[PDB]
């Protein structure tokens, strides 16, 4: 069954229009580097043997084919994950004091505690995912990911999308969620006269985050 | 600076020269020149010296012609890419952050080079800040107010109201503000005079 | 391989055993019923590590996948010139986790990276000699941000930026018959 | 000589898969980086591109091989069934929302948001005129208040 039966009331003079809203929190994941594995053709297919190895001198290049073709795929998982996450020129950093107008970013934002600096969902991230062939290691570690991770949570949190397309210009993030409700229509004074509430749904739908992602394995 | 148009040709260069300098390799055959096995043996080991040959080279050929199937594809992408940069930063204004440029976009150029295009993007950059005193709105008459199109900034004892992108400090009149509840629900709200224009021509006529 | 004394529990009969991939990782003795581990031996890639020929003649050598222990053994340092013998010790030998790094001197320091080491290790030339470190990922920033205080630009600047994208390839045809025959 | 050539085939084999693999991931990390700039660093118009509804903000988060995305969207709920007017003739003029849209409750006409009901009054603020009430379709009668 595709789907509910559903039937809009149309009509040429009936307009609906929303009285409430819901802050929805959802998490979209996308893969972005594979593994760097490199294999050295001539121990793969001859070994220990010598004599094997000077037959294989008469394929030609299959050996530098293969491995410069492994070789691009290695230099090229690096680029992507440098191109996502390196898009900040400098590492912006959160206030010690993080009084947000109510928004609570606790759970996204690292806390000193974890010896890695994760923050609770990254642990969840890490905690759920589990002859001439050699694994090499990524240009940046684990650690280094995330902390491009922190510096643009930062800058969001601390100066909106300024620091994105010019110096970071700092912002009251109360008043930079009203630049973007005025961004999707909504004036601003919407957000100022139910500042409580929206933190509020937006912390819940926050938290609602760990608990869908632990859960749920696929 | 041409680093991607010259991975392009490289690889093309490259790859197209081992497919030749598998041409002049054995594969385990007696020698890598198919008229010198006709012309030092007997038809029925020729064949079968030949038929190595030719396994070996249709492999070869076969590789080069996958390698470049699979570059034809990244090519389309990135073709497919400038495409949509030239529709949607030369024929128009994007508001894509980081797609055409670093800045706030206003315009591109393009420009041809050889198996490629190269891309001027003129964007807007702000420059030199200050820092200003700041607030959601502003209680004239028990009713909060708001900007219209800025934002309320303060240089220190005088509240303005000002764009949020270049300093322009203006009065704060009821036409650059808009009324709207108490000054009692808002949190922040501030003190000061929303001039109205009307009642000090009244006055004067 | 390697030999090495196994800590595992082989039954009374068994005698091989063989990981994930059918390949044996631990034997037992034929006399004395010693239960040993097999490990490769050692092997890895060797790359160098050299500012360009315009620049400088130095370079410095990495051995992927090796404890720096057996880089002597493995790299017939009395087998080659006696300028390998050089790069096959020394007093800077740096062990990284892509490897270990001979020939270059490991700092307490941090820059942008120059030449990819791995593991966050970033090495380069500079005074004369070539050193390896952990790179710094921008500098650090506070934003002051408060809850009553913004930032305006009064100024702004009209940056030109370059943008480069490949478009198309040569269109190179292969002859299948005349490569693979000529005229035969 | 057969083993080497078995051996090689495999080897080949593993390339090739692992080369198209290997592009399916770059176009995956490419979606991802744009997804970061037009997400993180901005706010997006672009209709289901933030996740689902109108977007105001994305948290990045890492993940091994990866990124994760946690969207932050404002979806309207609570509607309500209301008259509505292409427009509203006063003295003879055609009146336009200049913001919004006309809507009654029945006993008065106010224009409200596009996507929240704060209904207000009609006032020569919060409209503009265009022409006379002969031409729209469905135009109705109602004052335009003026403080003047």
């Amino acid at each position: 069954s595709l789907g509910a039966e559903n039937s809009v009331a149309y009509s040429n003079n009936s307009i609906a229009i929303p009285t409430n809203f819901t802050i929805s929190v959802t998490t979209e994941i996308l893969p972005v580097s594979m593994t760097k594995t490199s294999v050295d053709c001539t121990m793969y297919i001859c070994g220990d043997s010598t004599e094997c190895s000077n037959l294989l001198l008469q394929y030609g290049s299959f050996c530098t084919q293969l491995n410069r073709a492994l070789t691009g795929i290695a230099v090229e998982q690096d680029k992507n994950t440098q191109e996502v996450f390196a898009q900040v020129k400098q590492i912006y950093k959160t206030p010690p004091i993080k009084d947000f107008g109510g928004f609570n970013f606790s759970q996204i934002l690292p806390d000193p505690s974890k010896p890695s600096k994760r923050s609770p969902i990254e642990d969840l991230l890490f905690n759920k995912v589990t002859n001439g062939l050699t694994v090499l290691p990524p240009l940046l570690t684990d650690e280094m990911i995330a902390q491009y991770t922190s510096a643009l949570l930062a800058g969001t949190i601390t100066s909106g999308w300024t620091f994105g397309a010019g110096p970071a210009l700092q912002i009251p993030f109360p008043m930079q969620m009203a630049y973007r409700f005025n961004g999707i229509g909504v004036t601003q004074n919407v957000l100022y006269e139910n500042q409580k509430l929206i933190a509020n749904q937006f912390n819940s739908a926050i938290g609602k985050i760990q608990d869908s992602l632990s859960s749920t394995p696929s | 600076a041409l680093g991607k148009l010259q991975d392009v040709v490289n690889q093309n260069a490259q790859a197209l020269n081992t497919l030749v300098k598998q041409l002049s390799s054995n594969f385990g055959a007696i020698s890598s020149v198919l008229n010198d096995i006709l012309s030092r043996l007997d038809p029925p080991e020729a064949e079968v010296q030949i038929d190595r040959l030719i396994t070996g080279r249709l492999q070869s050929l076969q590789t080069y012609v996958t390698q470049q199937l699979i570059r034809a594809a990244e090519i389309r992408a990135s073709a497919n890419l400038a495409a949509t940069k030239m529709s949607e930063c030369v024929l128009g204004q994007s508001k894509r952050v980081d797609f055409c440029g670093k800045g706030y976009h206003l315009m591109s150029f393009p420009q041809s080079a050889p198996h490629g295009v190269v891309f001027l993007h003129v964007t807007y950059v702000p420059a030199q800040e200050k820092n200003f005193t700041t607030a959601p709105a502003i209680c004239h008459d028990g009713k909060a107010h708001f900007p219209r199109e800025g934002v309320f900034v303060s240089n220190g004892t005088h509240w303005f109201v000002t764009q949020r992108n270049f300093y322009e400090p203006q009065i704060i009149t009821t036409d650059n503000t808009f009324v709207s509840g108490n000054c009692d629900v808002v949190i922040g709200i501030v003190n000061n005079t929303v001039y109205d224009p009307l009642q000090p021509e009244l006055d004067s006529f | 391989g390697v030999l090495t004394e196994s800590n595992k529990k082989f039954l009374p009969f068994q005698q091989f055993g063989r990981d994930i991939a059918d390949t044996t990782d631990a034997v037992r003795d034929p006399q004395t019923l010693e239960i040993l581990d097999i490990t490769p031996c050692s092997f890895g890639g060797v790359s160098v590590i050299t500012p360009g020929t315009n620049t400088s003649n130095q370079v410095a050598v990495l051995y992927q996948d090796v404890n720096c222990t057996e880089v002597p053994v493995a790299i017939h340092a009395d087998q080659l010139t006696p300028t390998w013998r050089v790069y096959s010790t020394g007093s800077n030998v740096f062990q990284t986790r892509a490897g270990c790094l001979i020939g270059a001197e490991h700092v307490n320091n941090s820059y942008e990276c120059d030449i990819p080491i791995g593991a966050g290790i970033c090495a380069s030339y500079q005074t004369q000699s070539i050193i390896a470190y952990t790179m710094s990922l921008g500098a650090e920033n506070s934003v002051a941000y408060s809850n009553n205080s913004i930032a305006i630009p009064t100024n702004f600047t009209i940056s030109v930026t370059t943008e480069i994208l490949p478009v198309s390839m040569t269109k190179t045809s292969v002859d299948c018959t005349m490569y693979i025959c000529g005229d035969s």
